[PDB]
């Protein structure tokens, strides 16, 4: 479909680009148990 | 002696209205530091756009 020039008297084959990806990374909200309670011994002091 | 009893307990809650002011200021400054850097991100979007 060319010209006497070779020219293409087409339009070309156009090709819009991608988009830019969006970054993500990973988030966790941090995991733990409490820690028991120690065991239990009646001491020497009185309470106050 | 109550009297002294009752000083010691309110400025226990002195140091822990203290303690938690700081915790709500210092939270409150890691909110907007965490929220500047989301839109920074999704400016930043826009700029390589």
């Amino acid at each position: 479909n060319l010209s006497i020039d070779g020219q293409p008297l087409s339009l070309p084959v156009f090709a819009a680009p991608a988009d830019p990806a969006a970054l993500l990374s990973a988030a966790a909200a941090a995991s733990g148990g409490s820690k028991p309670l120690p065991s239990a011994d009646i001491p020497a002091m009185r309470f106050p | 002696q109550a009297l002294d009893s009752a000083r010691s307990l309110t400025g226990q809650l002195m140091q822990f209205g203290s303690t938690l002011l700081g915790l709500i200021e210092r939270r409150d400054a890691e909110a907007m530091s965490e929220l500047l850097q989301n839109q920074a991100g999704e400016l930043m979007l826009s700029s390589l756009r």
